[PDB]
């Protein structure tokens, strides 16, 4: 967030100039990773089971 | 002076036979002197008498 100040009067004297200040912003990624497995099983007991 | 049967050279194309090939292969014996009984899982219970 910028940020501002109470601020005098003088042609001269450094209370009478007014601040500078900044305004920022930042980065946020989704980066996207993989999830898995392998479930292996007999050919054969694919071939015997009911379900 | 004369025509070859070798100066003629690819002109004479050689042939090919399945005949020595085309015998049927040797079965089981056991699967032709016995009954053959259709499993559709890997265990099959037979009853059988006993007294």
């Amino acid at each position: 967030l910028p940020e501002a100040g109470w601020v005098g009067e003088s042609a001269t004297e450094p209370e009478g100039v007014i601040p500078t200040s900044k305004v920022t912003w930042a980065n946020r990624t989704l980066v996207a990773e993989e999830v898995a497995v392998i479930i292996p099983v007999p050919e054969a007991v694919i071939d015997d089971a009911t379900v | 002076a004369d025509i070859s049967r070798a100066e003629v050279a690819t002109l004479i194309q050689e042939a090919y036979s399945d005949t020595l090939l085309a015998a049927a292969k040797q079965g089981s014996t056991v699967l032709s002197a016995f009954q053959n009984v259709n499993m559709g899982t890997k265990t099959t219970h037979l009853p059988v008498l006993a007294t």
